[PDB]
């Protein structure tokens, strides 16, 4: 059927003219093929033989089960067709779903051929079944429905849909159709019986709308997840085991890892992500570090048991707790009954060159939050392996504002803390080095040194470095052969910013080099001072 | 009747995505726009409009209110509302004793929007995990946020307006996007019943906050009052004072950098000589009167630039060129977020009130933590155009009171 539904209306871009792409010339068993297809949809009223006034053309061909397909080209169509809405700004996530006591899926069958095209424009749809050796004119048809590869059907097919599912929702509030693509999954909490009646309602609701309908049963491949209507999981995951890694095995086992991290907890895949790194080839083998070997029989532990993640249930709060999995590795959980997970995850991300792990866990808390929001429209309480002193204690001092929802402190080690702190005074009976770096631009050369109130002074030679890096050694200098106390002077505003942010790991050696220093003193004070102003 | 909409030269229509919402501001908005949609200021689209601005639900008081977000169909529609049809901005505002400002965006609601404008205007009710596709509407009427629309009602709100301006010619009456700014000179009391008087004449028309203008005085750069002086002192003083000359012309230094030489403990007392006294206090008077040589340029953005201090505090700056200060503050006393909103808010509010203009606001906070709280404390109608920063802790200290 062709459904009775209003049509769309559609444009060509502003300033673009219909296609004109000339026919090529085809064998005539592909000439055969497309004239009986096309014989076959005109009777049906998918397509129209039209007259030689139409002056727009696409290039049609057929391919090869001993049955035939045409295809049509739209290449030229879709490129100076009109933009749409997108069809799904988001895929839901299983965990966000709610339980049901029974779920159908029903496919449309003949999707895009069931609704109706503009008819003003289904001239630009204009395509040609070429004669032998192309010596004759054409048999010349248009589209009257939605043409399969033009750039308009998903979203006009997904739109008409849901225009005619409206009635039938608003009649049946407590039943749930997702739309995807050309399948209707349907569900509620009727028992079998009412049930398939209000399945078949639908199915009779949808027939008076010019679509098909079938039944396929549970659990649905969906999205690369096995629905069930009480539990949901990841599509089932092989982890091959193989002789020789090449960089292709890793990408698709790290794939496989990250997509499973979603419901089976704590897996890593840093070590395994450090073997690609790197220029690399496709077919190359990469051997195993040991870590990476490590990393990967731990997920091997991990994946052995099935694991299911439960639905949500709206009337309860959901929890999600963080734990630190080590080297900017976080892992969480959420669930609503301890511990009967909805979903879990990872943040690994390293968000700038040097962090601590209090903003680390902040940033988690952050990605958390959102993907919260998205899947359930509310936030989570927090469970995090912080105390709430050392996180006060960090965000009323730092420069940057941070809100994050309610939480609580957890025991899960490790815990977070800040590994060292700087005074906030000068310190009375300690030496004070007025640290000093530059380099010489033309040559990368660099001094750098200082010079103590009790006349120490000393003066290192750097190659191949720049004023950044110089500054930073002079400050790593004066922590060397300074005591356990000690105020720096430094004009770097730059090696300043780097510290007062109490990094605890960075990307450069240097800064994990002074890092060490820093928890090694008891008291360091810091200061800046405006460079060339002959400050000491 | 409906006044010809056009956008810039070839540029389209905005395709903004529309932020996650949390149910409770889902279900505002779908209450909201099922009775817009009954009364026709709305109407459902379909998929043949790819257009789609943010939109959101604040409360300004337990009543959601709905705020659309048309940051970006206002940059490319900047010709029609700017020179097209510019409201021009009074300077006597920001002299008046009290500026009361009058939500009025009531009004839109009643003119038509040029029809072929409308597919511009259009947003969506997303669903929360997507489970259903998102609701789409566009406008059919003046929509409140679009700066489009008080330039096409200027002409009415005169007409309103006009009675009024009469018989008070020492009130001025400026409009901003959805908002009234009324200024006088009264006595509180008297200025209070004029607003109320005003009220009455919107109330004819369908159109069913207390600044003092005046008292907005810049927050001086301020030099630490001691009699003693360690190394510490003296080289924070330096630093704040060297820029500090980089924004006020005639900053002298040298007679203080001259008792900072030598290398010296940092905790060591340091004697304030004749000279450097003298030089620090004739920089305290500097910096006590507006920058010599800063002038706003009515074609140039405004930049706000805010930093955290500490114990609920926010220091800010207002420029167009950096270190060239059109403006300095404070702002009082919770949560960083809160607050950072509630200055934020301030801010444009000054900067509307002094330039008829608001500033593009450089924020200390990362992006998705902005993004995911701030409408849980947003009152205003209009949102300023804002970007992410990584504060310089140096800029800060110098700005402390
Ligand atoms: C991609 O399949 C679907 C099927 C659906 F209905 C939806 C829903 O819109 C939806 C809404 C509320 N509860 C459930 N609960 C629910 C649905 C199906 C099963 C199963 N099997 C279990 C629970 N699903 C969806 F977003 C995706």
């Amino acid at each position: 059927p062709i459904s009775p539904i209003e049509t769309v209306p559609v444009k060509l871009k502003p300033g673009m003219d219909g296609p004109k792409v000339k026919q090529w010339p085809l064998t005539e068993e592909k000439i055969k093929a497309l004239v009986e297809i096309c014989t076959e949809m005109e009777k049906e009223g998918k397509i129209s033989k039209i007259g030689p006034e139409n002056p727009y053309n696409t290039p049609v061909f057929a391919i090869k089960s001993t049955k035939w397909r045409k295809l049509v080209d739209f290449r030229e169509l879709n490129k100076r067709t009109q933009d749409f809405w997108e069809v799904q700004l988001g895929i839901p996530h299983p965990a966000g779903l709610k339980k049901k006591k029974s779920v159908t899926v029903l496919d449309v069958g003949d999707a895009y051929f069931s609704v109706p095209l503009d008819e003003d424009f289904r001239k630009y749809t204009a395509f040609t079944i070429p004669s032998i050796n192309n010596e004759t004119p054409g048999i010349r048809y248009q589209y009257n429905v939605l043409p399969q590869g033009w750039k308009g059907s998903p979203a006009i097919f997904q739109s008409s849909m849901t225009k005619i599912l409206e009635p039938f929702r608003k009649q049946n509030p407590d039943i749930v159709i997702y739309q995807y693509m050309d399948d209707l999954y349907v569900g509620s909490d009727l028992e079998i019986g009412q049930h398939r009646t209000k399945i078949e309602e639908l199915r009779q609701h949808l027939l008076r709308w010019g679509l098909t309908t079938p039944q396929k049963e549970p659990p649905f491949l969906w999205m690369g997840y096995e629905l069930h209507p009480d539990k949901w999981t990841v599509q089932p995951i092989v982890l091959p085991e193989k002789d020789s890694w090449t960089v292709n095995d890793i990408q698709k086992l790290v794939g496989k890892l990250n997509w499973a991290s979603q419901i089976y907890p704590g897996i890593k895949v840093r070590q395994l992500c450090k073997l690609l790194r790197g220029t690399k080839a496709l077919t190359e083998v990469i051997p195993l570090t040991e870590e990476a070997e490590l990393e990967l029989a731990e997920n091997r532990e991990i994946l052995k048991e099935p694991v299911h993640g439960v639905y949500y249930d709206p009337s309860k709060d959901l929890i999600a707790e963080i734990q630190k999995q080590g080297q900017g590795q976080w892992t969480y959980q959420i669930y609503q009954e301890p511990f009967k997970n909805l979903k879990t995850g990872k943040y690994a991300r390293m968000r700038g060159a040097h962090t601590n792990d209090v903003k680390q866990l902040t940033e988690a808390v952050q990605k958390i939050t959102t993907e919260s929001i998205v899947i359930w429209g509310k936030t989570p309480k927090f469970k995090l392996p912080i105390q709430k002193e050392t996180w006060e204690t960090w965000w009323t001092e730092y420069w940057q504002a941070t809100w994050i929802p309610e939480w609580e402190f957890v025991n899960t080690p490790p815990l977070v803390k800040l590994w060292y702190q700087l005074e906030k005074e000068p310190i009375v009976g300690a030496e004070t080095f007025y640290v000093d770096g530059a380099a010489n631009r033309e040559t990368k050369l660099g001094k750098a040194g200082y010079v103590t109130n009790r006349g120490r002074q000393k003066v290192v030679t750097l190659t191949d470095t720049t004023n950044q890096k110089t500054e930073l050694q002079a400050i790593y200098l004066a922590l060397q052969d300074s005591g356990l106390e000690v105020n720096i002077v430094t004009d770097s505003q730059y090696a300043l910013g780097i510290i007062q942010a109490q990094p605890d790991q960075s990307e450069s050696e240097l800064v994990n080099q002074i890092i060490e220093q820093l928890i090694k003193k008891e008291k360091v004070y810091l200061a800046w001072v405006p460079a060339h102003k002959g400050i000491g | 009747e409906t006044v010809p909409v056009k956008l810039k030269p070839g540029m389209d229509g905005p395709k903004v995505k529309q932020w996650p919402l949390t149910e409770e501001k889902i279900k505002a908005l779908v209450e909201i726009c099922t009775e817009m949609e009954k009364e026709g200021k709305i109407s459902k689209i379909g998929p043949e409009n790819p257009y789609n601005t943010p939109v959101f639900a604040i409360k300004k008081s337990t009543k959601w209110r709905k705020l659309v977000d048309f940051r970006e169909l206002n940059k490319r529609t900047q010709d029609f509302w700017e020179v097209q049809l510019g409201i021009p901005h009074p300077a006597g505002l920001k002299k008046k004793k009290s500026v009361t400002v009058l939500d009025v965006g009531d009004a839109y609601f009643s003119v038509p929007l040029d029809e072929d404008f409308r597919k511009y205007t259009a947003f969506t009710i997303p669903s929360i995990n997507n489970e259903t596709p998102g609701i789409r509407y566009q406008y059919n009427v003046l929509p409140q946020g679009w700066k489009g629309s008080p330039a096409i009602f200027q002409s009415s709100m005169t007409k309103i307006l006009e009675p009024f301006r009469k018989q008070n010619p020492d009130i001025v009456i400026y409009q901003y996007m959805d908002d009234l700014y009324v200024g006088s000179d009264l006595e509180i009391g008297q200025h209070r019943t004029k607003i109320e008087e005003l009220r009455q004449h919107l109330l004819r028309w369908g159109l069913t906050y207390e600044l003092h203008p005046d008292k907005w005085t810049v927050q001086p750069i301020v030099l630490p009052e001691k009699d003693s002086w360690t190394v510490n002192d003296i080289q924070k003083l330096v630093g704040k004072l060297n820029w500090a000359s980089q924004i006020y012309p005639g900053i002298k230094v040298r007679q203080l950098c001259k008792l900072l030489r030598g290398t010296k403990a940092l905790t060591e007392v340091i004697p304030l000589t004749e000279e450097a006294e003298l030089e620090l206090a004739e920089n305290r008077e500097i910096l006590k009167e507006p920058v010599h040589g800063v002038y706003y340029d009515p074609s140039k953005d405004l930049i706000a630039e805010i930093q955290k201090q500490g114990q609920g505090q926010w220091t800010y700056q207002i420029y167009q060129e950096p270190f060239k200060n059109l403006k300095t503050g404070k702002y009082a006393r919770t949560n960083d977020v809160k607050q950072l909103t509630e200055a934020v808010q301030k801010i444009t509010t000054e900067s509307i009130v002094i330039w008829g203009k608001t500033p593009k606001f450089k924020l200390p906070i990362q992006k998705e933590t902005w993004e995911t709280w701030w409408t849980e404390y947003w009152q205003a109608t209009w949102i300023p155009e804002w970007e992410f920063v990584n504060t310089p802790p140096l800029v800060k200290l110098w700005y402390q009171l």
